[PDB]
């Protein structure tokens, strides 16, 4: 197909998010991210992981 | 004895843990956090979350497991062992004595 499949405008394939808050406990580590899904986009969790 | 363990309907478990006793168990780095129960556990305490060594009556992280504490069947088991040891000691003494006597006589 040559239309209605891929976008022509610039757009990353895979984004990278940094912890907006992280707490290093004596026996646990917690971090919160602000996973933002830009408009006209669709994210499939399966493609996400913690580096 | 014909005693069928175990009749009592079972618990279903504690979940939140620390159920077992004198497991002893160890911390982090730590090591030696005392078997659930015992005085050390009752007292709210500070300084044990992130540091090794013993800050309790029992310690060093060298010796464990499942400390034989207070009195159970084990105390009887420990007590029984102690009694046996005492008996053995008594037996040794006797033997020695006998030997000595014999020697003397011969001379």
């Amino acid at each position: 197909p040559t239309h209605d499949v891929t976008t022509e405008r610039s757009q990353r394939l895979q984004l990278r998010f940094v912890p907006v808050d992280r707490e290093d406990t004596q026996y646990s580590y917690k971090t919160r991210f602000q996973l933002a899904v830009g408009d006209n986009r669709v994210l499939d969790m399966a493609s996400t992981y913690f580096d | 004895e014909g005693r069928i363990y175990v009749p009592y309907v079972t618990a279903r478990l504690p979940k939140w843990s620390g159920s077992v006793q004198d497991k002893t168990g160890s911390n982090m780095l730590g090591g030696v956090v005392l078997p659930p129960n015992s005085q050390a556990h009752r007292t709210e305490t500070v300084g044990t979350e992130a540091t090794r060594d013993n800050l309790h009556a029992e310690g060093a992280r060298r010796p464990e497991d499942q400390t034989p504490y207070m009195i159970l069947v084990e105390d009887s088991l420990g007590g029984l062992k102690r009694r046996m040891d005492l008996l053995e000691e008594s037996n040794q003494q006797l033997l020695a004595t006998l030997n000595r006597l014999r020697t003397g006589l011969a001379a």
